Protein backbone atom coordinates (compact mmCIF):
# COMPACT_ATOMS: atom_id res chain seq x y z
CA UNK A 1 0.00 0.00 0.00
CA UNK A 2 0.78 3.65 -0.55
CA UNK A 3 -0.22 7.19 0.07
CA UNK A 4 -0.08 10.40 -1.89
CA UNK A 5 1.46 13.56 -0.51
CA UNK A 6 2.07 17.01 -1.96
CA UNK A 7 5.17 19.10 -1.12
CA UNK A 8 6.47 22.50 -1.78
CA UNK A 9 9.82 22.56 -3.52
CA UNK A 10 11.63 22.63 -0.08
CA UNK A 11 10.22 19.19 0.82
CA UNK A 12 7.60 20.38 3.23
CA UNK A 13 4.46 18.21 3.33
CA UNK A 14 1.50 20.43 2.28
CA UNK A 15 -1.07 17.72 1.83
CA UNK A 16 -1.07 14.02 3.00
CA UNK A 17 -3.66 11.35 2.17
CA UNK A 18 -5.04 9.38 5.18
CA UNK A 19 -3.81 6.08 3.66
CA UNK A 20 -0.51 7.15 5.37
CA UNK A 21 -1.72 5.74 8.74
CA UNK A 22 -1.56 2.19 7.49
CA UNK A 23 1.59 2.84 5.52
CA UNK A 24 3.93 4.62 7.97
CA UNK A 25 1.94 4.94 11.10
CA UNK A 26 1.47 8.72 11.43
CA UNK A 27 -1.77 10.72 11.23
CA UNK A 28 -1.87 13.33 8.42
CA UNK A 29 -1.42 16.15 10.94
CA UNK A 30 1.82 14.58 12.29
CA UNK A 31 3.33 14.96 8.80
CA UNK A 32 1.68 18.23 7.59
CA UNK A 33 4.10 21.09 8.04
CA UNK A 34 7.19 19.02 8.41
CA UNK A 35 9.89 18.44 5.92
CA UNK A 36 9.92 14.89 4.47
CA UNK A 37 13.70 14.81 4.97
CA UNK A 38 13.07 14.83 8.77
CA UNK A 39 11.60 11.32 8.44
CA UNK A 40 14.46 10.07 6.29
CA UNK A 41 17.53 8.03 7.20
CA UNK A 42 20.63 10.18 7.64
CA UNK A 43 22.43 8.14 4.94
CA UNK A 44 19.51 8.84 2.56
CA UNK A 45 18.86 12.53 3.44
CA UNK A 46 21.11 13.98 0.75
CA UNK A 47 19.88 11.70 -2.12
CA UNK A 48 16.42 12.78 -1.14
CA UNK A 49 17.22 16.53 -1.06
CA UNK A 50 18.92 16.13 -4.41
CA UNK A 51 15.84 14.32 -5.71
CA UNK A 52 13.49 17.15 -4.82
CA UNK A 53 15.99 19.48 -6.50
CA UNK A 54 15.98 17.45 -9.68
CA UNK A 55 12.28 16.65 -9.99
CA UNK A 56 11.67 20.38 -10.59
CA UNK A 57 14.05 20.34 -13.56
CA UNK A 58 12.72 17.29 -15.29
CA UNK A 59 9.87 19.05 -17.15
CA UNK A 60 7.00 17.51 -15.13
CA UNK A 61 8.43 13.92 -15.80
CA UNK A 62 8.40 11.26 -13.00
CA UNK A 63 11.32 10.92 -10.68
CA UNK A 64 11.58 7.88 -8.43
CA UNK A 65 13.64 7.63 -5.21
CA UNK A 66 14.14 4.80 -2.71
CA UNK A 67 14.89 5.68 0.91
CA UNK A 68 14.34 4.72 4.51
CA UNK A 69 11.54 6.37 6.24
CA UNK A 70 11.16 6.27 9.99
CA UNK A 71 7.67 4.88 10.82
CA UNK A 72 5.75 5.95 13.96
CA UNK A 73 6.41 2.49 15.47
CA UNK A 74 10.03 3.50 15.28
CA UNK A 75 11.39 1.35 12.45
CA UNK A 76 13.20 2.09 9.15
CA UNK A 77 10.82 1.22 6.26
CA UNK A 78 11.94 1.10 2.69
CA UNK A 79 9.95 3.57 0.63
CA UNK A 80 9.70 4.09 -3.07
CA UNK A 81 8.54 7.72 -3.73
CA UNK A 82 7.55 8.56 -7.28
CA UNK A 83 7.09 12.22 -7.73
CA UNK A 84 6.39 14.85 -10.42
CA UNK A 85 5.92 18.63 -10.54
CA UNK A 86 2.51 20.12 -11.34
CA UNK A 87 1.90 23.72 -12.25
CA UNK A 88 -1.50 24.89 -13.52
CA UNK A 89 -0.59 26.28 -16.97
CA UNK A 90 -3.45 28.92 -16.58
CA UNK A 91 -1.23 30.59 -13.94
CA UNK A 92 2.34 31.34 -13.10
CA UNK A 93 2.32 30.04 -9.57
CA UNK A 94 5.38 28.17 -8.32
CA UNK A 95 5.08 24.46 -9.09
CA UNK A 96 4.81 21.91 -6.40
CA UNK A 97 5.54 18.27 -6.14
CA UNK A 98 3.04 15.44 -6.11
CA UNK A 99 4.31 12.14 -4.53
CA UNK A 100 3.15 8.64 -4.34
CA UNK A 101 4.81 6.80 -1.42
CA UNK A 102 4.90 2.96 -1.30
CA UNK A 103 6.57 0.47 1.22
CA UNK A 104 8.71 -1.77 -0.94
CA UNK A 105 11.16 -4.60 -0.28
CA UNK A 106 14.90 -3.82 -0.50
CA UNK A 107 15.84 -7.23 -2.11
CA UNK B 1 -12.71 30.36 -6.16
CA UNK B 2 -8.84 30.34 -6.08
CA UNK B 3 -6.85 27.97 -8.36
CA UNK B 4 -6.00 25.53 -5.66
CA UNK B 5 -9.74 25.47 -4.96
CA UNK B 6 -10.63 24.14 -8.36
CA UNK B 7 -8.08 21.34 -8.36
CA UNK B 8 -8.36 17.88 -6.87
CA UNK B 9 -6.26 14.74 -7.17
CA UNK B 10 -7.53 11.33 -8.19
CA UNK B 11 -5.82 7.90 -8.38
CA UNK B 12 -6.88 5.17 -10.67
CA UNK B 13 -6.09 1.55 -11.50
CA UNK B 14 -5.12 0.75 -15.09
CA UNK B 15 -8.85 0.05 -15.90
CA UNK B 16 -9.79 3.73 -14.85
CA UNK B 17 -11.39 2.73 -11.52
CA UNK B 18 -11.05 5.20 -8.70
CA UNK B 19 -8.72 3.94 -5.96
CA UNK B 20 -8.37 7.32 -4.30
CA UNK B 21 -9.95 10.81 -4.54
CA UNK B 22 -9.38 14.14 -2.71
CA UNK B 23 -12.21 15.31 -0.48
CA UNK B 24 -12.10 18.52 -2.56
CA UNK B 25 -14.01 16.68 -5.27
CA UNK B 26 -17.03 17.09 -2.97
CA UNK B 27 -17.55 20.88 -3.16
CA UNK B 28 -16.85 20.84 -6.89
CA UNK B 29 -18.83 17.92 -8.37
CA UNK B 30 -20.90 16.57 -5.47
CA UNK B 31 -19.50 13.05 -5.03
CA UNK B 32 -17.92 11.71 -1.85
CA UNK B 33 -14.58 10.00 -2.37
CA UNK B 34 -15.84 6.91 -0.54
CA UNK B 35 -18.61 6.40 -3.15
CA UNK B 36 -16.24 6.73 -6.11
CA UNK B 37 -13.99 3.79 -5.15
CA UNK B 38 -14.13 0.85 -7.57
CA UNK B 39 -16.26 2.85 -10.09
CA UNK B 40 -14.65 3.48 -13.49
CA UNK B 41 -14.01 7.16 -14.42
CA UNK B 42 -15.61 6.25 -17.79
CA UNK B 43 -19.05 6.13 -16.19
CA UNK B 44 -18.90 9.86 -15.51
CA UNK B 45 -17.89 11.11 -18.96
CA UNK B 46 -20.34 12.89 -21.26
CA UNK B 47 -21.11 10.75 -24.29
CA UNK B 48 -19.80 13.44 -26.62
CA UNK B 49 -16.33 13.10 -24.95
CA UNK B 50 -16.20 9.38 -24.56
CA UNK B 51 -14.05 8.53 -27.62
CA UNK B 52 -11.55 11.41 -27.05
CA UNK B 53 -11.15 10.17 -23.39
CA UNK B 54 -10.62 6.58 -24.57
CA UNK B 55 -7.86 8.00 -26.87
CA UNK B 56 -6.35 10.21 -24.12
CA UNK B 57 -6.20 7.03 -22.01
CA UNK B 58 -4.59 5.04 -24.81
CA UNK B 59 -1.91 7.78 -25.19
CA UNK B 60 -1.37 7.72 -21.42
CA UNK B 61 -1.08 3.96 -21.32
CA UNK B 62 1.63 3.84 -24.02
CA UNK B 63 3.51 7.05 -23.22
CA UNK B 64 3.17 7.42 -19.39
CA UNK B 65 1.88 11.04 -19.42
CA UNK B 66 -1.07 12.87 -20.99
CA UNK B 67 -3.11 16.05 -20.98
CA UNK B 68 -6.80 15.22 -21.56
CA UNK B 69 -7.78 18.61 -22.81
CA UNK B 70 -11.35 19.52 -22.19
CA UNK B 71 -14.09 17.19 -21.11
CA UNK B 72 -17.38 17.20 -19.30
CA UNK B 73 -17.81 15.27 -16.10
CA UNK B 74 -21.31 14.44 -14.83
CA UNK B 75 -22.13 16.22 -11.51
CA UNK B 76 -23.72 14.31 -8.72
CA UNK B 77 -26.91 16.39 -8.72
CA UNK B 78 -27.21 16.78 -12.50
CA UNK B 79 -25.32 18.93 -14.96
CA UNK B 80 -21.85 18.50 -16.39
CA UNK B 81 -18.76 20.36 -15.13
CA UNK B 82 -15.87 21.02 -17.58
CA UNK B 83 -12.53 19.66 -16.55
CA UNK B 84 -9.02 19.28 -17.75
CA UNK B 85 -6.75 16.63 -16.37
CA UNK B 86 -3.09 15.86 -16.39
CA UNK B 87 -2.58 12.05 -16.05
CA UNK B 88 0.62 10.22 -15.14
CA UNK B 89 1.26 6.51 -14.88
CA UNK B 90 3.31 5.41 -11.90
CA UNK B 91 5.33 2.29 -12.82
CA UNK B 92 2.30 0.07 -14.29
CA UNK B 93 0.93 0.40 -10.78
CA UNK B 94 -1.57 3.26 -10.95
CA UNK B 95 -2.56 6.45 -12.68
CA UNK B 96 -2.35 9.77 -10.95
CA UNK B 97 -4.61 12.63 -12.14
CA UNK B 98 -4.39 16.23 -11.38
CA UNK B 99 -7.79 17.48 -12.27
CA UNK B 100 -8.73 21.09 -12.87
CA UNK B 101 -12.27 22.38 -13.08
CA UNK B 102 -12.77 24.84 -15.91
CA UNK B 103 -16.31 25.71 -14.85
CA UNK B 104 -17.48 28.56 -12.62
O1 LIG C 1 -7.74 7.48 -18.06
C1 LIG C 1 -7.23 8.24 -16.94
C2 LIG C 1 -7.93 9.54 -16.88
C3 LIG C 1 -7.71 10.70 -17.61
C4 LIG C 1 -6.62 10.84 -18.64
F1 LIG C 1 -6.71 11.96 -19.31
F2 LIG C 1 -5.50 10.90 -18.00
F3 LIG C 1 -6.57 9.84 -19.49
N1 LIG C 1 -8.46 11.78 -17.36
C5 LIG C 1 -9.46 11.74 -16.46
C6 LIG C 1 -9.70 10.57 -15.74
O2 LIG C 1 -10.66 10.49 -14.79
C7 LIG C 1 -11.35 11.66 -14.41
C8 LIG C 1 -10.56 12.49 -13.39
C9 LIG C 1 -11.80 12.46 -12.52
F4 LIG C 1 -12.46 13.59 -12.58
F5 LIG C 1 -11.59 12.20 -11.26
C10 LIG C 1 -12.40 11.34 -13.34
C11 LIG C 1 -8.92 9.49 -15.94
C12 LIG C 1 -9.03 8.14 -15.24
C13 LIG C 1 -7.67 7.56 -15.65
F6 LIG C 1 -7.68 6.19 -15.75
Amino acid sequence: TRFISRHNIEGIFTFVDHRCVATVGYQPQELLGKNIVEFCHPEDQQLLRDSFQQVVKLKGQVLSVMFRFRSKNQEWLWMRTSSFTFQNPYSDEIEYIICTNTNVKNS
Amino acid sequence: KGLDSKTFLSEHSMDMKFTYCDDRITELIGYHPEELLGRSAYEFYHALDSENMTKSHQNLCTKGQVVSGQYRMLAKHGGYVWLETQGTVIYPQCIMCVNYVLSE
